């Protein structure tokens, strides 16, 4: 099985391999030898004289014509089971944590098809992440695909640290992290954080968040496979552990810049705006791998680039087409000052039905998506003439709504050192209490900025008090 | 030792 | 498919691609200087100006044109390697790529002989006790079981000379490279 | 600017003097340290 | 002159020996089909007999793309190639410094050869996650908006964005005049040796931007590396490499070092023009696929070391220019993306009367806090909710929407900060003036003051606190925090100096 | 010397010439012969065997396949000297002014290299052109590049015209004019404008400036090589005499096309908008070599057409790159009846500094900007809405931003047939002072009307009293 | 017949003929087709002849004949085209007999120098 070939033709991930004896079939783990470290390619297409067109993961610095790579039969396998939970593992399976090798019995292989429709489960219920503009406008679901989109310094980072604690704390079973293109700073910033708050256990192997974390400089082969490899880990603790397992997938938009840089040099025709023809059909496979089965529950959440705000983007919007319960993390809002700047007005739900959530809970997030619809509109009334002119029931609207958007603002305990306030913690039924208490015309009567930076409705009493006396 | 000490004598003769 | 069997340079491009299809099937019949010395024949052929003019022309309707390659084939007896590589050749249209075809599994075979192109530059008309003591050093420094096959050209221009490509191994001990070297040491 | 003129003076002499003294000479003595060395890079190689 | 001598009759070997090599095909325009290196390896340093050299890309079966490293002239159809035998690579040496480089090593400025001691490899592979730890200094610029609303951290990447002619590479000769203070004194951790990568630039702004620091005596921390226009097009592209190289020796040494790449757009359009000759596939804007692999190496060759990896810095800070304000082109989104922190200049303020024009909400530090001092964390976060605040008012209420005391409020405040904000060219001032100044703007004492007035309070102000003010400076900026009755002290010195100042 | 190889594929410049002994260097000069007029080709890529892919610069028509060509050696090696002063050349180095050929010495090849970083002056006087938005916004520098930016129809050649009618007549220093791919009518005009202002003697050996046209009805290797041409005169002119040059480069952008389009016969992969790959460092090269070193001074004043007033085009982007001083001549102020119609906001100088300028001239030139700018915010504003929407803040600065506005204009001395008015050579000192007095707001009586195509500032006090007394 | 002076169309497609052969003709030269047709022969490659045709491709077969004019693009030319409708190639199409032309154009010279030039 372990045949070997020729490397003849080296750009990049892109290396032309010419076998003669074995040709290994598409989707294959290919070992160049020669280096120092190894190197992995991934076999692809086969063109003729037997030749695959491999994409190589490592940086090809160094590579001769006509070296001698091993073939195995592995789309590509990777350590996998209890024994890799405190650890950092990267594409190839190896790990990054400088902790040793990681000494596993069985294996998995990175690639496989999703798998069937008659596993697929049925049950959809809510997820409550403490966060109000998720609990009323956007709530999640325990066994779906959760995607919150945004732009560059819109807030996913410092939102998916606030899921990582509020959720992986709030978790009996196992959790997977996902870097795929993160940069270094900010998921090392996340494994010492973990390391201190005891999710990660340097001494035992109390641990229940597993590491997968794919640097944002390393070729393409390396930044489209590793989402793929956090995919079959989770798949691990899914399918035949028999546990609840959530897997953070930040930020599958450097599988699709992967993607369209290994099309540009692979020798495909580009297609709408730039990205590979393969885009939908790919990201579908890494998609619907991804899912909650009848066999196990897990639920991903997915934080997912967009370029300079442009949702009209092919990639972000088969991504929406691909999602359960997307947040839609806007930056104008934060020119406004309200962090993350998060569109509800563009957010998504399956799980929001008046017979899943209930009647109060639908009303109230339909209310305040109404009032904060009809604020745009009217806002533009008042952005020729002011508010002199609208009426008594319509300043008193806009003056709610506005109360209400202040409201959505929520301090995160993981951002107690961007603003300095210490961050609070709201439970589902004071968020459906207080937005009906500011629609029910409790609250007319107190400025906007009382609402602002606040947990339930006491806090924003308190703050009122503290304004006025 | 051919050319080089060609050239040193030729940097003799210019100097 | 079949295994091909490896040629020892991999000479690219299409009519490299047609000589080693032809170097793999006369290797596995075993017959590789009878297809060598054949497609000399054939070489020597196709430049006679009537066959030539009728085969580089168009509208010589491309039937006729296997008709009569094959009818050639047939008159003179060629074996059935080469007769099916001219049918090959005519049916595909590159009858122009095939010199190039015959100079490219020519030097297959020159390299499945041994030989070794080797270059000298003595950059003088050099005598023949120099090429006789160079040819048994070069001999001696190439390797074992090789045979070397040696031009010599000449130019006043580079000064004193004898650079020596054997192998794509270049040794070069020309005056004018080493007053190169030293104008690299000068200048800083 | 007086050393940096006058090195320049004498290298582009000390080139163009080398060029009208080594064109001009043949002694077979080249040919000879050339052949030694194509000897050499025999015996170690 | 018998130096001069000796030195070229010993120095150069003459060791002849047995070379791979390889005739040439096409030489088109800087790119050379070389036909014959069966053994050359990827991305390899090669070299034309002419005595020039070139970087082998694109092995392909048949050839390999050398793209030279110069001049096409020199080049004809047949010649040699010969193999150095190893990866491109740069002479680094704590000698190097303040001295201009030509991109290579080559240190074009007249002032003799380079006493370099550790050769370098140009395309290395960056730390992992376990090398890395967090920012911790602050990487202070001079700037008060810099420091006061987007600060650097020793450890970070962060760029300077904009359209042409706003103020970027200004802001990157701040950032670098304001590290001589640094640099003289006696902390090690304080010191800087920078790197200013121009690429793609002209010959006479590099050589004006050498007057500059020349003349403020910026050259220990400062290493200029020229690849300009007339430069080559693989010198513009592997410059910025070698100032990161440079960069790497002396973080991996442990001494705190940054690089500017200035006008990286040009690496970009250089490697466009390497790509499309080498014959790959066009992208969008024909830039090929990885150009954001090219810049996220170039950019994540850069953060905090660990404590026990010598404790030294990076600080990446590449200028990028964007044409009409289009951020959502491919070469801003790509470095935007591979970068966190980003200074944004709209330019309409520039010619507004803002400088340095940041304009403003756009651009964000995602390190944020965490790089200041703590006497700027103590003042400086309040300035910027009120900033927002008085943004979005003034936004909506343009005309004249609803004017209650707060709004008044509002924009008398945000406008008396606007002209805090306002600093003059080539004149950076340290963290504890700042602290001062933004103290006397945020805490009262500013609001009802004439805003155009707002200049010659600085002047006057900061003229008072150099005068009779330096051990007290001396206390804030080595204390750390801003203490209590350093605080009421500096309520009680602005209430003094606004008499004074209505005096 | 010369080798004689043998044409086989002919596409306009793009002559793909078979040489199977004697193959030349990129970069040369190789001529067709069996021709009425020299068909100087020029050598790049070797592609095959043989293969020279040369550029040619003249009448394709009646190039045979298989045809000999004599290989000299060299690249464009081109008269200079003193007497090429006074003197029309073309780009193989012919004089196309029917006068006789060049009667010059030695001769400088097109193609040469930049001046290297080791020696470069650093110094920058002001450069004063009598023109009040220039001196006033954007101040040239004396001894560095100075671009005219600017779309079809937007007055840059009236305002070459005035900079040769204004600072050539300062410079004893020997002035060169290159026009590349612009009308032939504006080559002959400005001809018999030389001989008639003295600047050109067609008597004697007094001349000043020298002339090269490589004018629009060219082939694109012509036009291609124009501003080599000009720049290696003005380059002999700099090194081996040591004279303070003006280059007069008309109108790079043709330049950049002609390798545009060469490029897109020479089988490279097309870049971004249409533009070849080389776009960067072929112009990169070219004004390079167009920079003021130790040996001697150029001031280059060019002009740098805008394809559909697109400033994002890639030429234009790097041409704003590789300047000193910009001017951007705009369309919509010609719109509303400025001329010329210098966008003054994205026109800047690299010598505006208050180290340099001093300070009074520095705060008002920001001033002018700062109420430019707060009029275009306002222009929004008054365009929905109108002018019945300002306080009186914001009415005293559209008033005096109006004021303003009209007086950058002035009227030329060219461009006395267009207007009514003479010539008005503005000094310094009152430019500042004009706009220092109508920034400080001296003049909130006056009609604005008082201000268009005036020059210094009592004349436009004394054409508000000529239309208050014709109103009287 | 003769490749030296006649040619044949290897293939008409959308604007161009790529005729084989033809190697005496020159750049830029009206080649007439034996449809009847007019064309010029554009890029000159070592295989064949770029000739863009001077009408609909719909009268041009495959290796039909292909004959050099033996000068560059014309058109007649003088004061007998006064007072008529020609074709862009010269031939009258208003019907009312044909052209008295004795002088015959070249359609690609270059414009005048700046000398022989003067002012409007
Ligand atoms: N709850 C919050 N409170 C204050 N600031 C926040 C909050 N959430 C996000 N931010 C801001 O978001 C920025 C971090 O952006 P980040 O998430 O790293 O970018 P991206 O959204 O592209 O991943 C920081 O500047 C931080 O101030
Ligand atoms: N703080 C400042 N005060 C005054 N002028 C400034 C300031 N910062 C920048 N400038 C202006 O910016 C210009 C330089 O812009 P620069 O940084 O060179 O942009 P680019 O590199 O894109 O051309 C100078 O003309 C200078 O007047
Ligand atoms: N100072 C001026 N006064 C009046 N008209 C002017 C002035 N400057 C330029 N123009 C107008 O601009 C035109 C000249 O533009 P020009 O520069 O020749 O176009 P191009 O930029 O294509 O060369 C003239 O028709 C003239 O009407
Ligand atoms: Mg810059």
């Amino acid at each position: 099985g372990g045949a070997t070939g020729r490397i003849v033709a080296v750009i990049g991930a892109v290396v032309d391999v010419q076998f003669d004896e074995g040709l290994p079939p598409i989707l294959n783990a290919l070992e160049v030898q020669g280096r120092e470290t190894r190197l992995v390619l991934e076999v692809a297409q086969h063109l003729g004289e037997s030749t695959v067109r491999t994409i190589a993961m490592d940086g090809t610095e160094g590579l001769v014509r006509g070296q001698k790579v091993l073939d195995s039969g592995a789309p590509i396998r990777i350590p996998v089971g209890p024994e890799t939970l405190g650890r950092i593992m990267n594409v190839i399976g190896e790990p990054i944590d400088e902790r040793g090798p990681i000494k596993t019995k069985q294996f998995a292989a990175i690639h496989a098809e999703a798998p069937e429709f008659v596993e697929m489960s049925v049950e959809q219920e809510i997820l409550v992440t403490g966060i109000k503009v998720v609990d009323l406008l956007a709530p999640y679901a325990k066994g779906g695909k959760i995607g919150l989109f945004g732009g560059a310094g819109v807030g996913k980072t410092v939102l998916i640290m606030e899921l990582i604690n509020n959720v992986a704390k709030a978790h009996g079973g196992y959790s997977v992290f996902a870097g795929v293109g993160e940069r270094t700073r900010e998921g090392n910033d996340l494994y010492h954080e973990m390391i201190e708050s005891g999710v990660i256990n340097l001494k035992d192997a109390t641990s229940k968040v597993a590491l997968v974390y794919g640097q944002m400089n390393e070729p393409p082969g390396a930044r489209a496979r590793v989402a793929l490899t956090g995919l079959t880990v989770a798949e691990y603790f899914r399918d035949q552990e028999g546990q609840d397992v959530l897997l953070f997938i930040d930020n599958i938009f450097r599988f699709t810049q992967a993607g369209s840089e290994v099309s540009a040099l692979l020798g495909r025709i580009p297609s709408a705006v730039g990205y590979q023809p393969t885009l939908a059909t790919d990201m579908g496979t890494m998609q619907e791998r991804i899912t909650t089965t009848k066999k196990g529950s897990i639920t991903s959440v997915q934080a997912i680039y967009v370029p300079a705000d442009d949702l009209t983007d092919p990639a972000p919007a088969t991504t929406f087409a691909h999602l359960d319960a997307t947040t839609v993390l806007s930056r104008a809002i934060a020119e406004l000052g309200i962090y993350p700047a998060v569109d509800p007005l563009d957010s998504t739900s399956r799980i929001m039905d008046p017979n899943i959530v209930g009647s109060e809970h639908y009303d109230v997030a339909r209310g305040v998506q109404k009032i904060l619809q009809d604020y745009k509109s009217l806002q533009d009334i008042i952005a020729i003439l002011g508010m002199d002119e609208l009426s008594e029931e319509d300043k008193l609207t806009v003056s709610r709504a506005r109360k209400i958007q202040r409201f959505l603002s929520q301090p995160f305990q993981v951002a107690e050192v961007f603003t300095g306030h210490l961050g609070k913690l709201v439970p589902l039924k004071e968020t459906i209490k207080g937005f009906q208490q500011i629609l029910a015309g409790e609250f007319d009567h107190l400025p906007e900025q009382a609402f602002y930076m606040v947990g339930p409705i006491e806090e924003a009493v308190a703050k009122a008090d503290k304004l006025a006396e | 030792q051919k050319l080089f000490v060609d050239k040193i004598r030729e940097y003799r003769t210019k100097r | 498919f079949a295994k091909l069997v490896r040629p020892p340079v991999q000479i690219y491009g299409i009519e490299g691609r047609y000589a080693t299809a032809l170097y793999s099937a006369a290797s596995k019949q075993n017959k590789l200087e009878q297809v060598e010395k054949e497609l000399l024949r054939v070489g020597q052929i196709l430049k006679e100006p009537k066959m030539a003019a009728s085969l580089m022309n168009p509208y010589v309707k491309r039937s006729v044109k296997v008709k009569s390659l094959n009818d050639m084939t047939a008159k003179e007896k060629f074996s059935p390697l080469t007769s099916n590589l001219i049918n090959l050749l005519a049916e595909n249209g590159r009858l122009n790529n095939t010199p190039a075809v015959i100079s490219a599994f020519s030097t297959m075979m020159s390299v499945h002989r041994g030989e070794v192109p080797c270059t000298v530059t003595t950059a003088s008309p050099l005598d023949e006790a120099t090429l006789t003591e160079l040819k048994t050093v070069l001999k001696s420094f190439l390797s074992k079981g090789q045979v070397l096959k040696l031009e010599v050209k000449i130019d006043p221009s580079i000064m004193g000379g004898m650079i020596v490509r054997i192998g794509e191994k270049y040794v070069d001990m020309s005056a004018k490279t080493k007053i190169q070297k030293l104008s690299r040491a000068m200048r800083e | 600017m007086m050393r940096q003129k006058e090195q320049e003076h004498m290298i582009n002499w000390v080139e163009k003097h080398v060029v009208q003294s080594i064109s001009a000479q043949q002694e077979k003595e080249t040919i000879a340290k050339c052949i030694a060395d194509l000897k050499l890079l025999a015996k170690k190689a | 002159v018998s130096s001069i001598l000796e030195e070229r009759i010993l120095g150069a070997d003459t060791s002849v020996d047995l070379e791979e090599t390889g005739r040439v095909l096409s030489i088109g325009d800087g790119i050379a089909r070389v036909h014959g290196l069966r053994n050359v390896q990827a991305e390899e340093m090669v070299e034309f007999s002419s005595g020039l050299k070139g970087m082998s890309l694109n092995l392909e079966p048949d050839n390999v793309g050398v793209v030279v490293f110069g001049n096409d002239k020199l080049i004809k159809e047949g010649d040699i190639v010969k193999r150095t035998g190893a990866i491109v690579d740069v002479p680094v040496g704590e000698e190097l410094l303040g001295r201009v480089v030509d991109a290579l090593g080559n240190a074009i400025d007249g002032k003799g050869p380079i006493g370099s001691k550790a050769r370098r490899r140009v395309g290395l592979k960056a730390p992992g996650i376990i090398p890395r730890i967090s920012v911790r200094e602050p990487m202070q610029t001079g700037i008060k908006a810099v420091d006061s609303l987007v600060p650097i951290g020793r450890g970070q990447r962060e760029l300077i964005i904009g359209d042409r002619q706003t103020g970027k590479t200004s802001i990157a000769i701040d950032t670098i005049i304001n590290q001589k203070r640094f640099n003289d004194g006696t902390d090690e951790k304080k010191k800087l040796y920078c790197i200013y990568v121009a690429i793609g630039q002209k010959r006479s702004t590099v050589a004006q931007l050498v007057k500059r620091l020349t003349d403020a005596d910026a050259m220990k921390y400062t290493i200029v590396v020229s690849a300009t226009a007339s430069d080559a097009a693989p010198l513009q592209y592997l410059a910025p490499y070698s100032g990161c190289s440079m960069g790497e020796y002396f973080r991996d040494n442990g001494k705190h070092a940054l690089i500017i790449y200035d006008d990286l757009s040009k690496q970009a359009v250089a490697y466009r023009q390497m790509s499309l000759l080498l014959r790959r596939p066009p992208g969008r804007e024909a830039y090929p696929g990885d150009v954001f692999y090219l810049h996220s190496r170039l950019l994540e060759r850069a953060a905090k070391m660990n404590d026990a990896f010598g404790g030294g810095s990076l600080t990446a800070l590449p200028v990028i220019e964007t044409q009409a304000g289009d951020v959502s082109a491919y070469i801003p989104t790509n470095v935007i993306s591979i970068t966190d922190g980003q200074i944004f200049l709209e330019t309409e303020l520039f010619y507004k009367g803002i400088r340095p024009a940041i304009n403003v909400g756009l651009s964000v530090s995602r390190v944020g806090s965490a790089a200041q001092t703590r006497a700027m964390k103590q003042v400086a976060g309040t300035m910027k909710l009120e900033l927002a605040q008085y943004r979005e008012v003034a936004a909506f209420a343009q005309f004249g929407s609803d004017l209650d005391a707060a709004t008044q409020q509002l924009l008398s405040r945000g406008v008396r900060l606007t002209e805090l904000l306002k600093q003059g060219q080539y004149s950076p001032m340290a963290i504890e003036e700042q602290v001062a100044v933004i103290y006397a703007g945020v805490r009262g004492y500013l609001d009802k003051l004439e805003p155009s007035k707002i200049t010659k309070f600085e002047n006057a102000f900061l003229s008072h606190v150099i005068s009779q003010h330096q051990t007290l400076l001396g206390k804030i900026r080595t204390d750390g925090k801003i203490s209590e009755e350093a605080d009421a002290k500096l309520k009680e010195i602005v209430t003094n100096f606004l008499a004074g100042f209505e005096a």
